[PDB]
């Protein structure tokens, strides 16, 4: 029997940290 | 069962190097992106008074340990602990519950 | 208050420490695993293939027994079993106030 | 042949934009 | 038997908006 399938995409990474405070 | 996969264990090694490289890689990634992030700070810190310092580097800093907390599974082991608690008082009240049905068998 | 950004810089330091270590432990594993295979490759050929696979079973048990121990999968097994025990209590008193308070 | 595992988790998104402008 | 594992996931959303500026 041949080998299956590859697996499917793994799981989106989680969310970036926050942004800079920004401008005055 | 096989030969050529030694009952299963190969294949079984392969994942697991697969699965502790992909671990690697994360804590790596989370390294380096807390390093760079310090940068960020010290590059804003210029312009902002301790208090605006302070919101962000805490900003940077709860992103990092969220993070971390969910590779190493310290995040779960905190849930763990609610769980545990409310599991100790649920058994103390089926402890009265069951007396209560076996009293009312009279 | 200055010096130590309201507590967040020895935060950031101890983040550092923290990742720094599991970086280390995590690495280490990852060289032993494959080191493992070299051994079994060089035991494999005085072995029969059911002592070939209690070799690698036990090399892959102990690569895995660590690796659940770095990414807490221990602890989600245990979390399971935990909330298995909180799902299956709760089905009790439910049932229990049903036989109490109707039925007695 | 069953499918492979997924994949690995994908990278962190990069930090946030910039927060709104300061008062005047 | 089983497939090799899949291709890695996409990259995360961006991070929120940072607080707002100084005066």
């Amino acid at each position: 029997g041949p080998p299956g399938p590859p697996g499917p995409p793994g799981v989106p990474g989680e969310a970036g940290p926050p942004g800079p405070p920004g401008p005055p | 069962m096989d030969a050529r996969s030694v009952n299963g264990e190969f294949p079984r090694h392969v994942k697991l190097k697969n699965e502790i490289e992909n671990l690697l890689d994360q804590v790596t990634q989370l390294y380096t992106k807390h390093n760079s992030n310090y940068q960020q700070y010290n590059a804003q810190a210029g312009r902002l008074d301790l208090r605006q310092k302070a919101e962000y580097l805490k900003g940077l800093n709860d992103w990092a340990e969220r993070l971390l907390q969910e590779l190493n599974g310290e995040d779960v082991k905190k849930v763990l602990g609610k769980v545990a608690f409310e599991k100790d008082d649920l058994e103390k009240e089926v402890k009265e519950l069951k007396e209560k049905i076996d009293k009312k068998e009279k």
